[PDB]
RNA sequence: ACCCACUCCCGACCCGGGGAGGUAGUGACGAAAAAUAACAAUACAGGACUCUUUCGAGGCCCUGUAAUUGGAAUGAGUCCACUUUAAAUCCUUUAACGAGGAUCCAUUGGAGGGCAAGUCUGGUGCCAGCAGCCGCGGUAAUUCCAGCUCCAAUAGCGUAUAUUAAAGUUGCUGCAGUUAAAAAGCUCGUAGUUGGAUCU
């Protein structure tokens, strides 16, 4: 099952309260670390 | 520009010595007015007697009532507003008690929403607030 | 005034950045591979290697014919060859900079007990050493961080008093035999 | 302001007792478990790296 | 608290004295080493390996996880003795006892970013509170109070204060002065600083 999309989360919450989280998630999706 | 002569050591040293006084922290540490005005007198901690309990309104945009205590130090007799940091710890302090007070963490500068408060309570009635909060020790009574 | 000595020093340095992912992964890999107790044991060997490198770099700034360089670099290379980190053919002062921490980690008694077949695991090797089952050519050693010299490599064995090296059976065997 | 609401929330949270868990290993054994869990035992992944405490 | 046994000092002295000094007691100032488990069989899961094109196949090997089994190894303690010492204590050496929940139970701070680690569940509802800073909390709180889980160091870990690096934010190395802080309204001038070539 495909539950969470980091790209959508960042693009939607980049200016919200949960920005610092989603950015931190997006890097994990990109750099593999 | 600066002088680069071979015999200009006195000029350079004198200029640096005189221009060090325009540094805020060097002047604060070497002038003596701050040490005289410091209620602790340079100590890390102090002991005082709780004069009363007060509530300080948190600065905007935050809205809350920070519980504090007015105390009077034993060595010099100065009056100080100290913060009691925890959920419900103000019920561990009674009036006319003896408390240990330390700094707030910013070297005499106010921290957070609390205006003009730079001290916090550590131990009350010779027992630590952490032990009372975690229920490890009881009030002596 | 007293007749005591106050000479002492620390054997490790803490890293500047407390939470660095790459450093944590590397240190945990080292701990897992060599069965170390904590991060401090890695930092101790790192400090030792740093001191050796600092001495070698300080001796490389002198002239080749300087008497102090010739005297002290020779001693440093001799000690490195003695402990086994260096080789006889690589006894130049530049090769010291080519040393790594794994070379010093390979010379501990804990890893040498495991590599010689006395133990079936590195943790088992540490347990055997700490429980007084291993002797070094005459002497019972129970310090895992013991650094084995080259000439002592052939002389690691079970202690004569150990149940493994021909000694009396242990507590559990005696109790079980008493049971039956 | 009024000081009568001190300890309001901490005195309202319903009490929950901690459960019983097997004791954790310490020292070298804890590091051995961490080393075997993070590096020795790894499952194939498709690039979506998950944290140790990810949930939902 | 014990002793002049060591180191030395004084005296008419090889003999006397010494809270000088030495030895014990308190002692997480601080420094060094280093336990809190190891192994085997099962029960599952991955890899390599082969044969089978695929369903597949295996003690055929290697590696991981079990309050599933099993018997081995131990010092923390209790404690003869010797040794240690002026007499002791401690350490070392050794008899006997001494581990399966091996209950002989490791803690200190965090889980939005800085900075390693959960927008999981239940409460509260700009209150209580957290927060070094940015900030969170006004009925779906990733930040408060709790449970679970997860991080970091580890017999150690938080807090307050002085101080060093970070600070090329005191700049000798090595900072700036048009507009971000900044060159005297202008000129003269003593001390100070600096000073053109040329001699084998
Ligand atoms: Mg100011
Ligand atoms: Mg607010
Ligand atoms: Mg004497
Ligand atoms: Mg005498
Ligand atoms: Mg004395
Ligand atoms: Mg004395
Ligand atoms: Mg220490
Ligand atoms: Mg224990
Ligand atoms: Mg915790
Ligand atoms: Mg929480
Ligand atoms: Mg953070
Ligand atoms: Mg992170
Ligand atoms: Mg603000
Ligand atoms: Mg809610
Ligand atoms: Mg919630
Ligand atoms: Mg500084
Ligand atoms: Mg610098
Ligand atoms: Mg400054
Ligand atoms: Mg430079
Ligand atoms: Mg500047
Ligand atoms: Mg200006
Ligand atoms: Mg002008
Ligand atoms: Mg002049
Ligand atoms: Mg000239």
């Amino acid at each position: 099952e495909l539950g969470t999309d980091p790209y959508e989360d960042f693009q939607e919450n980049w200016n919200t309260k949960h920005s610092s989280g989603v950015t931190r998630e997006l890097m994990r999706e990109l750099n593999g670390g | 520009g600066k002088c680069r002569g071979l015999r200009t050591a006195r000029k350079l040293r004198s200029h640096r010595r005189d221009q060090k006084w325009h540094d805020k922290q060097y002047k604060k540490a070497h002038l003596g007015t701050a040490l005289k005005a410091n209620p602790f007198g340079g100590a890390s901690h102090a002991k005082g007697i709780v004069l009363e309990k007060v509530g300080v309104e948190a600065k905007q945009p935050n809205s809350a009532i920070r519980k504090c205590v007015r105390v009077q130090l034993i060595k010099n007799g100065k009056k100080i507003t100290a913060f009691v940091p925890n959920d419900g710890c103000l019920n561990f302090i009674e009036e006319n008690d003896e408390v240990l007070v330390a700094g707030f963490g910013r070297k005499g500068h106010a921290v957070g929403d609390i205006p003009g408060v730079r001290f916090k309570v550590v131990k009350v009635a010779n027992v630590s607030l952490l032990a009372l909060y975690k229920g490890k020790k009881e009030r002596p009574r | 005034p007293v007749a005591r000595s106050w000479v002492c020093r620390k054997t490790y340095v803490t890293p500047r950045r407390p939470f660095e992912k790459s450093r944590l992964d590397q240190e945990l890999k080292l701990i897992g591979e060599y069965g170390l107790r904590n991060k401090r044991e890695v930092w101790r060997v790192k400090f030792t290697l740093a001191k050796i490198r600092k001495a070698a770099r300080e001796l490389l700034t002198l002239d080749e014919k300087d008497p102090r360089r010739l005297f002290e670099g020779n001693a440093l290379l001799r000690r490195l060859v003695r402990i086994g980190v260096l080789d006889e053919g690589k006894m130049k002062l530049d090769y010291i900079l080519g040393l790594k921490i794994e070379d010093f980690l390979e010379r501990r008694l804990q890893t040498q007990v495991f590599k010689l077949g006395l133990a079936k695991s590195i943790h088992h090797a540490r347990v055997l050493i700490r429980q007084r089952h291993i002797r070094v050519r005459k002497q019972v050693v129970n310090i895992p961080s013991f650094i084995v010299r080259l000439d002592s490599q052939k002389h690691i064995d079970f202690s004569l008093r150990s149940p493994y090296g021909g000694g009396r059976p242990g507590r559990v065997k005696r109790k079980n035999a008493k049971k039956g | 302001g009024s000081l009568a609401r001190a300890g309001k929330v901490r005195g309202q949270t319903p009490k929950v007792a901690k459960q019983e868990k097997k004791k954790k290993k310490t020292g070298r054994a804890k590091r051995r478990m961490q080393y075997n869990r993070r590096f020795v035992n790894v499952v194939p992944t498709f690039g979506k790296k998950k944290g140790p405490n990810a949930n939902s």
